[PDB]
């Protein structure tokens, strides 16, 4: 069965312990939940941003799916019953979606997750691999399993941590490689998982979008690169002229979108002011300053100096997400998963959470249209032009269009090496 | 071939003939010289004039 | 420029800029005088709000001697088409006249006759700006300049697709690959006779940028001699 035509109610439904909490016009061939549970994740994207920005040295490349981190936790929202849930609802701010939502809510996401799959790979190449894992001797649900299989991609997969932890360890990592064919690798790292850790979150992801508008090699050289640490690099500065959508808004921050083949994922960019250190951009972002930087866009004719990066992010959830509200879901002690067990004796909690997404980034990109224009080549140029030369500190945002949702977040600190 | 014909007659700038004999001009800034052919400077930095002070 | 080198200290004085409230720069200029800049017509066909940047060699780092005029005039010839971009020419009266130093002086401009006879027989020219560097590359820092044949007028048609008007003319190599690109029109085009520099023609067109058998289309300034200061008198 194919959960991309599968409404739910058409699948066990309607799980154990559901949370309840004590003009904006849906978009064309849509589902008013989906851009709901969407619209949820941009919520939570920003604040986590933020935090798992400190996390790290302004000196870091970012880059992440939101959305992954998002939906992985959903697949426990589904098994959660008391006091652990609600933070696992008001942290993925699951908490505003309406009530159905907000239940069958694991299984949208999933019908999420499939248009957001076709669209992308449709015209470029979106690798996915996440599993949840948990020991042997725990008898997980049969239900659950039945569920996340059709909704989460495969059941749960038993290994014997207790036995021998670390035989099980790279065996997780591994199967990461037979699922993104290599590209991602090492989702977990060494001193991760002991004999103790029964359960832990794995989503990654692997994405190389492809240009609408191509880059040409050509036009390809070694440039400088202005590190926030006040240091010189010599990265691969990528240069094209053409008609983008932009807008530089009244602070000064430089917002541009480079659509990828077919218009339907565009990876707009955000470059702050010279004044602006790309952190206060940070500290200050919010959802409603996403919206400022996009809402308002024009297409002009601007240059482009892009750099060609690539990124690979692996990092524990729970160190973070904890500091955002989210204690109970990984104390033992306290937790509440009687979703996936309900034997035990309060025995089952999340270990960790690990999160491994990578970013590629070349001239590559095509339509190829055709020689469409043969007619007076005047030599003057666009008596408008404007620049973006991203050879500075700039923010990175992968979204769908119609339903603009934040597939993935990132940002560009370090490229030249 | 004849007047204006032959090395620009022996000018600095412009060339002409004004009664079936060679006559010489220059361009705004400039000042034709006693001699007549040859322009002589107006100012400091006058057209055609890379600038080169050193 | 595709090709060519880079005007050394003072080799291109009358080279001039315009550029945008943005600040870009996007047609070359030809400095006739402390008021008068001429530039190409189609230059400021869909242009909107700009600026003349005098005696600059360098783009990316401004260090003096580089100076900022304002457009008290606008003057595009009345017949310019961008369907034949005939009349591709126009000329711009500042607001402050310039102040004439290192990088920064004009071009004079020939008379018509002599011209006629004693610029456009010469071998070749001079054309300057901060265009592109192939077809389609990256814009100049610096500021370029290229030598350049003069083409035979008779030639240039029959390797043109589109027409050409007694009011242009073609300058380029028959086979080695260098000219005047995007970035460049308006720029200026000078041709030389003793120990002085006259403005010929200027930046207008071309198809692509050094394509095999093509060649320069340049605005005969020698055939505007009239209309030019005529229109430097507003
Ligand atoms: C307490 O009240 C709350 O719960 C009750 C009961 O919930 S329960 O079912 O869990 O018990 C809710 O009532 C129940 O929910 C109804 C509902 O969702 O409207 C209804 O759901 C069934 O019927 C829906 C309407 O069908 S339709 O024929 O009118 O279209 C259907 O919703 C439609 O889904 C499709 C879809 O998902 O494909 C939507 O298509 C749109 O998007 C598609 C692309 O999606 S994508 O993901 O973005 O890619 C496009 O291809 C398509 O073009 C586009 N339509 S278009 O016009 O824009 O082009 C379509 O828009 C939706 O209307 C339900 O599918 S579902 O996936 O949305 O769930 C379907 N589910 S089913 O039950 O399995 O059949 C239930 O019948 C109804 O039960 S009830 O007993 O009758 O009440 C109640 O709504 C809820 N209130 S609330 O929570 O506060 O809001
Ligand atoms: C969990 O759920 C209920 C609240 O609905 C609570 O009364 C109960 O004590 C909690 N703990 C359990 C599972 O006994
Ligand atoms: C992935 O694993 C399967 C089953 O173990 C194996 O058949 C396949 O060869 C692996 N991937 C490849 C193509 O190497
Ligand atoms: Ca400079």
């Amino acid at each position: 069965v194919d959960i991309c035509t599968a409404k739910p109610r058409d699948i066990p439904m309607n799980p154990m312990c559901i949370y309840r909490s004590p003009e904006q016009k849906i978009p064309e061939a849509t589902n008013r939940r989906v851009w709901e549970l969407s619209k949820a994740n941009s919520r939570f994207a920003t604040t986590f941003y933020q935090h798992l920005a400190d996390s790290k040295n302004d000196n870091d490349n970012i880059f992440l799916s939101p959305l992954s981190i998002s939906t992985a936790f959903a697949m426990t929202k589904l098994g959660a019953c008391n006091d652990t849930l609600q933070q696992l609802m008001e942290v993925f701010k699951f908490d505003t979606i309406s009530e159905k939502t907000s239940d069958q809510i694991h299984f949208f996401f999933a019908k999420l997750n499939c248009r957001l799959y076709r669209k992308a790979n449709k015209a470029s190449k979106l690798v996915s691999a996440n599993r949840l894992f948990g020991d042997k001797s725990l008898t997980f649900n049969e239900t659950y399993q039945d569920i996340s299989e059709l909704v989460y991609g495969a059941k749960l997969q038993p290994l014997d941590f207790k036995e021998n932890a670390e035989q099980s360890r790279a065996a997780i990592n591994k199967w990461v490689s037979n699922k993104t064919e290599g590209r991602i690798t090492d989702v977990i790292p060494s001193e991760a998982i002991n004999e103790l850790t029964v359960l832990v979150l794995v989503n990654t992801i692997y994405f190389k979008g492809l240009w609408k508008s191509k880059f040409s090699p050509e036009n390809t050289r070694k440039e400088l690169f202005y590190k926030a640490d006040g240091e010189s690099c010599s990265a691969s500065m990528m240069y094209q002229e053409g008609k983008f959508r932009y807008r530089r808004v009244a602070e000064g921050t430089q917002v541009l979108e480079l659509p990828f083949k077919g218009d339907d994922i565009t990876m707009v960019l955000i470059l702050p002011k010279p004044e602006k250190s790309l952190a206060k951009v940070e500290k200050e972002l919010t959802p409603e300053v996403l919206q400022e930087w996009l809402d308002e866009l024009e297409e002009m004719m601007l240059v482009v100096h892009m750099p060609r990066f690539r990124i690979e992010d692996g990092f524990s959830l729970k160190e973070q997400l904890q500091d955002m509200g989210l204690v109970d879901l990984f104390s033992p002690a306290a937790s509440a998963l009687p979703g996936i067990v309900a034997e035990g004796r309060d025995d089952l909690y999340v270990s960790d959470a690990f999160h491994k997404a990578f970013l590629e980034v070349n001239e590559e990109g095509s339509e190829a249209a055709a020689s469409t224009a043969v007619v007076i080549a005047g030599r003057s140029l666009n008596p408008n032009r404007v620049t973006f030369k991203a050879n500075r500190p700039f923010l990175v945002f992968i979204r769908e269009v119609p339903l603009n949702t934040i597939i993935f977040m990132g940002r560009v600190a370090n490229p030249c090496v | 071939r004849k007047l204006c014909s032959l090395d620009n007659g022996d000018c600095d700038q412009f060339c002409h003939e004004e009664q079936n004999s060679v006559v010489c001009s220059c361009a705004r800034g400039y000042t034709l010289a006693d001699n007549g052919k040859a322009c002589i400077p107006t100012g400091p930095y006058p057209c055609g004039k890379q600038t080169l002070e050193r | 420029i595709v090709g060519g080198q880079e005007c050394k200290d003072g080799e291109c004085p009358w080279q001039a800029l315009l550029i945008n409230e943005e600040n870009e720069g996007f047609c070359g200029g030809t400095i006739l005088s402390e008021f008068y800049i001429l530039t190409a017509a189609h230059c400021l066909y869909q242009a909107k709000r700009f600026k003349v940047r005098v005696g600059d060699r360098n783009t990316e780092q401004e260090e003096g001697g580089e100076a900022v005029h304002e457009v008290e005039v606008v003057i595009k010839h009345n017949r310019f088409t961008k369907e034949t971009y005939d009349f591709d020419i126009a000329v711009l009266r500042l607001k402050t006249p310039i102040t004439f130093r290192m990088n920064v002086a004009p071009a004079c401009l020939p008379e018509r006759d002599w011209a006629e006879s004693t610029l456009m027989t010469q071998k070749t020219g001079i054309v300057s700006g901060f265009g592109r560097t192939h077809e389609k590359g990256r814009q100049s820092t610096r500021l370029k300049m290229l030598e350049v044949p003069y083409v035979d007028r008779n030639s240039c048609k029959l390797s043109s697709s589109f027409i050409i008007t007694q009011n242009m003319f073609c300058a380029g190599y028959d086979t080695k690959q260098e000219d005047a690109c995007q970035g460049d029109a308006g720029g200026p085009h000078v041709t030389r006779f003793k120990d002085t520099y006259f403005v010929t023609g200027i930046v207008s067109w071309g198809e692509g940028c050094a394509r095999k058998g093509k060649y320069g289309i340049y605005t005969k300034v020698t055939a505007f001699l009239k209309w030019i200061d005529r229109s430097m008198k507003t």
